[PDB]
């Protein structure tokens, strides 16, 4: 779950932040714990100071959230960053560390979506899947 | 009322009224749920 | 402590690495598996920041590269002086500067190219030159080919000294990073020593060599009959004839009785009536005053003795309520990044080149350069192009700094951070102003074209119709015309006769006359504003969005120069600061082309011409600018179609080379569009077919052929576009002006 | 949304998963490759179409393919 | 000091600046008809159209095709009326397309509110253009831009 | 008065008065050049204002000293106004930042 | 004769010669005798006259424009206009291609073919340059021995 009381990384403000589409459609959030007060780069532009402890940050796009997470993981050594998506109804959902472990390493429980049982050369032709419901797979 | 008046009667229509009405109706149609 | 520290024998001079292309780079030292390796070698040859992480190594490489560049420039100068001494008509031009066309290049008679050895004059036939070297030498007081031979020898010796210095300071005594990071000492020495002593030495040369020699030349004495500069130096009586204050000596100087030198140090202003250039007695005073100013300015910074400033203190002290920390961190940024320094210096050098072009035409500084219309046009346009290129390079290296050497930790709530934190406001407002200027500058031309085509000539924006008068420019011109005696009391004439005054004529030909601004001038100036603003928009937008944007939050990781980030997000083509530079170079070409066309037409229609015995001047085009330059049809017909006759009818003449280059530049410009309108997949597939053809004959290169990278295709397209366009204008301008002057 | 697919050629290098600016690809278990892992695309609705996964793929013909389909706010990467 | 986060929200796409959040700026914006409190969407439209149709008559009057004629002012008024009708049509189509028929109680962001706003804007614009026409036709200083005093 | 969301600003008109006097009193320094007449910058500006008020509707013609005097005087006045507000608000009696 | 007139007896060709010589003489009239410009213009006149005379005697045909025209159809009376020149080309070009292909194979069978292609082995390159003088028989020998044309099943091709 997400706690909306976590302080924020004392940013000085920017014109690259979220806009009305965040209040209407979707607003992403990222929470991470920092061992000290470092200076990091906002994905929107500018410098910010992360706090000693938990830090919550709001962004407009999952790519922005994940770019910030990658910066924390590589530049710094913070890997406890969690990403959430918030709708206007208050339907905060959990996305990154989806199963609690990063996707780059296999974990028991996942189900393969979009996997095909041949090489790309075995795809059918559009002439063969024309006027039919067959799939080029 | 002779045919010589038809250009002055029609060119403003075809060139300002027809395009305006077409644009308005097409706007309403394209942005409509 | 500002001190000298070097490493001795850091790099051993050996040809071992000459046979290992790509040695400087880790990815390239492996070898050419494909042809992309060949292009990468050249694209990354001088990117020292990507070869090593050592700022000391980068700084040493840069120092030695500068020495090599200086040696190349000295070789260039020695070549020009030697050609003036051996393959020129300089003595004939000295005898009769207003009748013989300057020439210092001769071609060999091989395939009929000897036609290019036209009848320049003075019993000499060669290639007319438009660089102004003859006038430079005349101002310098050169009156022989022997002196030019000695000039060439000095240039060659300095080129050798510079190449030796580069080798020595890379391989024998390489200074350390502490030596390089002396901004206070370097600025002190440059300002005082380099600039101040350079202009002081030039003032001395003008006072002892140029002034009397040119005085006699203007008096009509023969170059052979004029005495030698050392005769002037050692015969204070001979000099005291021409300038009677040398009988007084240096006592007035040291007693502050400086008025005694008014004979050769004066503030006359205007133009020399005989030569049509600036008074060399004014230039001497100019350079002496500049020497004083620079030597004083070079005593501002702290080096070893407590007295002076620290730029860190100044910058950190300059902050306000709208800027947070202000200029904090900038001193460190500028003493740790060569790219930031290169960007600042390139911007300033290009702006300086543009300023130099404007001034050097309105205030002809050399004897007999103003009536040499080919020289004036060529120099103006040349320096305009150099300025534009330098500005675009400044944008490029600002982007490179932002991607490579920008660190948010060191830049928090300073000016750089605050700019990045409101870049959207800047770019949106600049977008709006660019659109507004485009409309209210080009739609005016379109309105005029439509009104002239409809027969509503009274509805146009013209002097004979609705008027757009540049009242502010005319007001400034009036101020400058009336300044002599009133706001510059001790100046005899106006700084430039372009602001207003009497026509200056040399050899029955206008050297400089007032330039009148009307509706067409208002229009063209606002178009200049539009083009400059759009170029700035492109370059600044790229620089500010180099690191990140709403579209690509992680762009600094992709780098300063990357092709794209894929067909996703709708398409992310040309989203790098490099591509911003690419588009901004297109737009700089647009801007400078319009500027040089404006100069050419305005000067041929309202300044340049021949003055009759009636004192009336008939111009080359004859006033067609006022009533034709208000319509795009006017520009197409009365400027391009009308003035292209000289270059398209140059076959069989000495300008046939200009005609051929006209056509070839058209060819290259069109050839660029193949690279600009196209993509890499098509050419890679065509290469696949061609490689099949080669394989069918049991052979194919071990270096697999590949189509140019996306970035390289864009670069090739831009390079060919610029070469073709600038070459077309080059041939057009030179043919036209050498035919009608 | 864009349609991202994985094929038997996967070798489990995981570079496709690590190259994705979003989180669309994840490693799951498999027996067809030595690494015992195969890429899968559960969150295909977050795909933007950059094809960074395609770039970070070492198999002759890519084991991961992105077929650009219908465009949405997330696919177009519209922060507005 | 003077530039700060917007509404104390560091991550919203805005900055609090003197032009954007000063006392004069806030007072001016909050007192303009588009934002003043208590006005109906109709009254907002009335004031705005009155203000706009006034300035429209001048550009047409003094730079239109029939500006050097004796019918310049009438032509100008007529052309203003045409532009006002076009813009009213734009407002109406924007209202029908953007706002669905849910009732938010005439907040200017509703179908009914925008219909009232566009009706008021049309009425006020035509009225202001007519008022400017009357004033120009009757006062010489406006027909000459002050070149009667010369 | 708030210069921003919550930043207050005094907006003292005595700063304006002091800056005006600081630029104008030096402007009294006379010059015999044609532009000034015999008088100083401020006095010349006053004289031109009166002279061209006598001929009200007609503007001072291009080339009249009025435009140059106006531009120079107002350039200096605005410079002094900026410097005076800087001094009163940053170096003044209630500033917080050490400038 | 084919459809035109011999250039040795054409008033148009003579007029062109006259015009060129008169242009050169007008340019010469403004230069002192014996000066480098006079000598250069005189040499230009001599070269023009020699060129026109040689073109006349060559048997070139000239049209109404007064310029030589080429009959590149195969006629042996005009072989020197396209065919013999083109045979010389084909010889040189086959030489270049044959030696280049030989060097490509030589570098292929080396420790570092790419190094051999960027930094050349100029002794072997000069060897091949020398070999290139009998390229026709050598190339046909390669073809007939089967070392030239590769099989369809040994050349990479894209999928259909
Ligand atoms: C092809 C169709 C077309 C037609 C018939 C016209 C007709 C006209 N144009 Mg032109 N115009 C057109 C296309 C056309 N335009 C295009 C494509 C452009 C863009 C480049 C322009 C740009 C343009 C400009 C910039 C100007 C004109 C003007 C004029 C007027 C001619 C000069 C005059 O003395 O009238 C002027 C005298 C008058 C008394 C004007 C009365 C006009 C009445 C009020 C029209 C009724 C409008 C109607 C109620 C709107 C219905 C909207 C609905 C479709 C949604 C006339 C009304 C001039 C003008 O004065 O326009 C106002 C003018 O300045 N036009
Ligand atoms: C760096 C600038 C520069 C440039 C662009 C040129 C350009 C030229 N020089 Mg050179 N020249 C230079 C420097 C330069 N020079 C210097 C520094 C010297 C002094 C040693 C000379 C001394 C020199 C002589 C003595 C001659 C030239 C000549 C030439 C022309 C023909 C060269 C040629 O075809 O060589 C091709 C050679 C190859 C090996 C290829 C050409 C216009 C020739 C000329 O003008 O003849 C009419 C000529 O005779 N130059
Ligand atoms: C670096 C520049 C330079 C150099 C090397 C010299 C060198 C000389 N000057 Mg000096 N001179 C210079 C700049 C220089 N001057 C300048 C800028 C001025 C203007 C103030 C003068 C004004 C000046 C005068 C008026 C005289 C000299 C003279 C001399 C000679 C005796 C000292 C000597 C040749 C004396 C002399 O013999 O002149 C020929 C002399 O009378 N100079
Ligand atoms: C003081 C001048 C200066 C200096 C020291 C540098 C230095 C640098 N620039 Mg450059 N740059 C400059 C001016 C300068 N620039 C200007 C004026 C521009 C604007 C056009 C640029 C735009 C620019 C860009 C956009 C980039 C650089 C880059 C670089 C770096 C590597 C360049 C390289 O490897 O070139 C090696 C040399 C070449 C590749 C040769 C290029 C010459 C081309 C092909 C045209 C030559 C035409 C020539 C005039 C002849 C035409 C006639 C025809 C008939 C043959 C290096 C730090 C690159 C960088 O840092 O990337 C990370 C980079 O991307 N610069
Ligand atoms: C043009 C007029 C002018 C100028 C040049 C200055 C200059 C100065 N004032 Mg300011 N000041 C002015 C008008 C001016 N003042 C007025 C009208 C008032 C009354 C409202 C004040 C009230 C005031 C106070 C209360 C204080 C200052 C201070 C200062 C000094 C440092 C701060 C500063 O503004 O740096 C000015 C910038 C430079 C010196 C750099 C020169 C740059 C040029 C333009 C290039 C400096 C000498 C402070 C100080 O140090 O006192 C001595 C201080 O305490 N001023
Ligand atoms: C487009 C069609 C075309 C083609 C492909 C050719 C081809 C040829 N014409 Mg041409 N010709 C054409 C149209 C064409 N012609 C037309 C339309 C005309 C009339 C305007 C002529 C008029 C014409 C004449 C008058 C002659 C030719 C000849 C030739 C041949 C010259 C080489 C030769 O004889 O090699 C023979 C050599 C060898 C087979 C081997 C030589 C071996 C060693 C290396 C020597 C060649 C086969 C000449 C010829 O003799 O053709 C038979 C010739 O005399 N043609
Ligand atoms: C001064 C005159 C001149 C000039 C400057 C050129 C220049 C050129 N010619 Mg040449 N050409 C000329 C006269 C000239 N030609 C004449 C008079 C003829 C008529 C015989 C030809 C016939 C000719 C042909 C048939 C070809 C060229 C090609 C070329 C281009 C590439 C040559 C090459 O890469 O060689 C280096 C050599 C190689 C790369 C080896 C392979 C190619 C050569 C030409 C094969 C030669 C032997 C082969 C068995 C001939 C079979 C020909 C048959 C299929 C018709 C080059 C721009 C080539 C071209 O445009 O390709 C796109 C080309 O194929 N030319
Ligand atoms: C005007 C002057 C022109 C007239 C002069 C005529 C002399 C031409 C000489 C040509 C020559 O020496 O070819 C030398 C080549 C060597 O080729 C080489 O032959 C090699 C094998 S071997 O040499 O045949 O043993 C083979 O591997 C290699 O690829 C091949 O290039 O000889 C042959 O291969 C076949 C020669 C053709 C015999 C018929 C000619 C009848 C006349
Ligand atoms: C130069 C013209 C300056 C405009 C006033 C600006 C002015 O002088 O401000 C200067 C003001 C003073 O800032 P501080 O006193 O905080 O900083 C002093 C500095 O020395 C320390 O960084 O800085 C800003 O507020 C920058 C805002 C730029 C304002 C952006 C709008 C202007 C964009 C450029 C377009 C201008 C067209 C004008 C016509
Ligand atoms: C920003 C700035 C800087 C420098 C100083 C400056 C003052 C220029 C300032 C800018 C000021 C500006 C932009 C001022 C513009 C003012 C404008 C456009 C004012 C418009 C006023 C409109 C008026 C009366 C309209 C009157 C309309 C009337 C009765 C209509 C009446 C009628 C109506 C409404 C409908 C029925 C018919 C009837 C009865 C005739
Ligand atoms: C024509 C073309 C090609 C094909 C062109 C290639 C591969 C260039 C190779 C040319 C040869 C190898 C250069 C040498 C020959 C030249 C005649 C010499 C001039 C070049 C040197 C001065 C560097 C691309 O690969 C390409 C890629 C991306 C965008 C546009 C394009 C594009 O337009
Ligand atoms: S990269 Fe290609 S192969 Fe390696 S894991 Fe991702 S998909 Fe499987």
């Amino acid at each position: 779950t997400l706690n909306l009381q976590i302080p924020s990384p004392t940013f000085e403000g920017s014109t690259g932040g979220w806009l009305r589409a965040a209040e209407v459609e979707e607003k992403y959030a990222i929470t991470w714990t920092s061992g000290k007060e470092q200076v990091f780069e906002m994905p929107t532009g500018g410098a910010a100071i992360m706090r000693k402890g938990e830090n919550l940050l709001y962004l407009a796009r999952k790519e922005q959230c994940l770019a910030l997470g990658t910066q924390l993981k590589t530049g710094f050594k913070i890997t406890d960053y969690k990403i959430y998506r918030i709708f206007p109804s208050g339907e905060v959902q959990y996305l990154h560390p989806k199963d609690g472990v990063f996707p780059e390493k296999v974990n028991a429980g996942r189900i393969g979506v979009g996997n095909v049982s041949h090489s790309i050369g075995k795809n059918l032709n559009p002439s063969q899947i024309k006027f039919t419901n067959k799939s080029f797979n | 009322m002779t045919a010589a008046y038809l250009p002055s009667i029609l060119v403003p229509l075809i060139g300002l009224i027809f395009p305006g009405f077409v644009m308005g109706f097409a706007f309403i149609y394209i942005e409509q749920e | 402590k500002v001190s000298i520290t070097v490493d001795k024998d850091p790099v051993a001079t050996s040809f071992e690495k000459w046979a290992q292309p790509g040695h400087f780079s880790r990815t390239l030292a492996k070898g050419p598996k494909t042809t992309t390796w060949i292009w990468n070698l050249h694209a990354d040859a001088h990117d020292f920041d990507s070869h090593t992480s050592s700022l000391e190594d980068i700084s040493r490489k840069i120092f030695s590269a500068h020495f090599g560049q200086l040696s190349i420039i000295f070789l260039w100068l020695s070549g020009m002086y030697f050609h003036g001494a051996r393959f020129s008509n300089y003595s004939a031009w000295l005898s009769n500067p207003t009748a013989v066309k300057p020439s210092a290049q001769v071609v060999w008679p091989i395939v009929g190219q000897e036609v290019l050895n036209g009848d320049v004059g003075g019993g000499f036939q060669g290639v007319q030159i438009t660089s102004g070297f003859f006038q430079i030498w005349r101002a310098s007081g050169i009156t022989s080919e022997v002196e030019l031979y000695w000039c060439a020898l000095a240039g060659l010796l300095m080129s050798g000294l510079m190449i030796f210095a580069g080798w020595f300071h890379y391989h024998k005594a390489a200074p350390k990073l502490e030596w390089f990071q002396n901004a206070e000492s370097m600025l002190n020495h440059h300002l005082s020593g380099l600039l101040g002593l350079g202009c002081l030495s030039w003032a001395g040369h003008q006072i002892h060599v140029s002034l009397p020699i040119n005085k006699l030349l203007d008096a009509g004495v023969a170059p052979q009959e004029i005495p030698l500069p050392h005769e002037f130096l050692v015969n204070r009586d001979l000099m005291a004839q021409l300038y009677p204050s040398f009988s007084k000596g240096l006592v007035p100087f040291f007693t502050l009785n400086w008025s005694e030198y008014s004979d050769f140090l004066t503030f006359k202003g205007g133009l020399n009536p005989v030569t049509g250039g600036l008074w060399l007695s004014d230039t001497a005073h100019h350079h002496l005053a500049l020497a004083v100013l620079f030597i004083v300015a070079g005593h501002m910074y702290r080096t070893n003795w407590g007295i002076g400033h620290s730029m860190k203190e100044i910058l950190e002290a300059h902050k306000g309520p709208f800027t947070g920390e202000g200029h904090k961190g900038l001193y460190e940024v500028l003493i740790t990044s060569w790219h930031a320094q290169l960007s600042i210096n390139l911007a300033m050098l290009g702006s300086l080149s543009i300023i130099i072009a404007h001034h050097m035409y309105a205030m002809p500084p050399y004897p007999y350069i103003a009536t040499d219309y080919p020289t004036q046009l060529s120099l103006f346009t040349h320096h305009m192009w150099i300025g534009g290129f330098c500005v675009c390079g400044a944008a490029a290296h600002a982007g490179i700094f932002m991607v490579r050497d920008y660190n948010p930790a060191q830049n928090y709530n300073n000016l750089l951070d605050r700019v990045i934190r409101h870049r959207d406001a800047i770019i949106s407002h600049l977008n709006w102003i660019c659109i507004f200027l485009g409309f209210h500058s080009f739609g005016l031309y379109i309105h005029n074209d439509t009104m002239r085509a409809l027969g509503r000539t009274q509805d146009m924006f013209s002097d004979t119709a609705i008027q757009l008068k540049p009242v502010f420019a005319q007001w400034v011109q009036n101020i400058h015309t009336v300044a002599p005696g009133n706001t510059t009391p001790n100046a005899l004439a106006t700084a430039s006769y372009a602001f207003g005054g009497n026509v200056v004529s040399v050899g029955n030909k206008v050297a400089m006359m007032p330039i009148s601004l009307g509706t067409a001038d208002f229009m063209v100036h606002h178009i200049h504003a539009f083009t400059i603003h759009v170029t700035v928009l492109i370059l600044l937008k790229g620089v500010l969005f180099s690191r990140n944007s709403r579209l690509i939050p992680d762009k600094a990781n992709l780098g300063f120069r990357f092709p794209c980030d894929g067909p996703g997000r709708g398409g992310t083509c040309q989203s790098s600061a490099w591509d911003s530079v690419f588009l901004g170079l297109f737009w700089m070409y647009n801007c400078i082309s319009v500027v040089i066309f404006h100069f050419s037409w305005k000067m041929q229609s309202d300044v340049w011409g021949t003055v009759q015995a009636d004192n009336t001047v008939t111009h080359i085009t004859g006033g067609n600018f006022a009533q034709s330059a208000i319509t795009i049809n006017g520009w197409l017909r009365d400027f391009l179609w009308a003035q292209a006759s000289q270059v398209i009818q140059s076959y069989g003449s000495s300008l046939s080379a200009y005609g051929l280059i006209f056509l070839g530049a058209h060819f290259i410009w069109a050839f660029s569009l193949m690279f600009l309108f196209s993509g890499r997949g098509y050419w890679q597939e065509l290469i696949e077919s061609v490689v099949w053809a080669h394989n069918k004959l049991n052979f194919a290169p071990a270096i697999q052929p590949r189509a140019l990278s996306i970035t390289q295709g864009r670069a090739v397209g831009l390079a060919h576009y610029l070469l073709g366009g600038i070459g077309t204008t080059w041939a057009f301008f030179l043919a036209r002006i050498i035919s009608v002057g | 949304s864009h349609a991202v697919k994985v094929y038997d050629t996967c070798i489990g290098c995981t570079q496709c998963v690590r190259a994705c600016p979003c989180d669309v690809l994840e490693m799951v278990s498999w027996d067809g490759c030595k690494a015992g892992q195969i890429a899968s695309a559960p969150r295909t609705e977050d795909c933007i179409g950059c094809k960074r996964c395609e770039t970070a793929c070492p198999t002759d013909f890519l084991s991961v393919r992105v077929y650009l389909g219908g465009e949405t706010t997330r696919s177009m990467g519209l922060a507005y | 000091q003077f530039v700060k986060p917007y509404n104390d929200d560091p991550f919203v796409g805005n900055l609090a600046t003197p032009v954007s959040t000063s006392s004069f700026t806030r007072s001016f914006l909050s007192n303009l008809p588009a934002y003043r409190s208590g006005l109906s969407p109709l009254l907002r439209g009335l004031e705005i159209g009155m203000t706009h149709g006034y300035f429209l008559v001048g550009p047409f009057y003094k730079l239109g095709p029939l500006r050097n004629s004796d019918v310049a002012l009438i032509s100008g008024l007529f052309s203003s009326i045409g532009l006002i009708i076009i813009l009213a049509a734009c407002l109406a189509i924007y209202g029908v397309v953007s706002f669905n028929e849910d009732d938010n109680t005439d907040s200017l962001q509703t179908s009914r509110g925008w219909k009232q706003f566009t009706s008021g804007w049309l009425v006020g614009s035509i009225g202001g253009a007519s008022f400017a026409y009357i004033l120009i036709s009757n006062i010489v200083f406006l027909q000459t831009s002050g070149l009667n005093l010369i | 008065f708030e210069i921003s969301d919550g930043v207050e600003f005094d907006l003292n008109p005595l700063v304006l008065a002091i800056s005006f006097l600081g630029w104008s009193l030096p402007g009294l320094l006379p010059s015999n050049i044609p532009l000034y007449g015999g008088k100083g910058l401020t006095t010349a500006l006053f004289a031109e204002i009166g002279e061209h008020l006598q001929t009200f509707p007609a503007p001072p013609p291009i080339g009249d000293p009025f435009w140059v005097i106006l531009f120079i005087w107002h350039s200096g006045l605005f410079a002094t106004m900026i410097f005076g507000t800087i001094g009163y608000n940053g170096y003044g009696p209630k500033s917080t930042t050490k400038y | 004769v084919a459809g035109l007139t011999p250039c040795k007896d054409s008033k148009d060709f003579q007029r062109r010669l006259d015009g060129s010589v008169k242009k050169l003489k007008t340019r010469l009239a403004k230069y002192e005798k014996g000066t480098p410009p006079a000598l250069a213009l005189e040499k230009q006149i001599e070269r023009t006259q020699a060129r026109f005379e040689r073109y006349g005697k060559a048997g070139l045909l000239c049209g109404t424009d007064g310029l030589p025209h080429l009959i590149t159809d195969g006629r042996w009376s005009h072989s020197g206009e396209f065919v013999i020149p083109g045979l010389f080309f084909l010889y040189i070009a086959g030489w270049i291609g044959w030696v280049g292909r030989s060097y490509v194979l030589f570098a292929r069978e080396s420790d570092k073919p790419t190094e051999k292609e960027i930094i050349l082995d100029v002794p072997a390159a000069l060897s091949f340059v020398s070999t290139g003088f009998i390229w026709p028989v050598s190339a046909f020998k390669e073809f007939t021995s089967g070392n030239l044309i590769a099989d369809e099943s040994e050349i990479t091709v894209s999928p259909r």
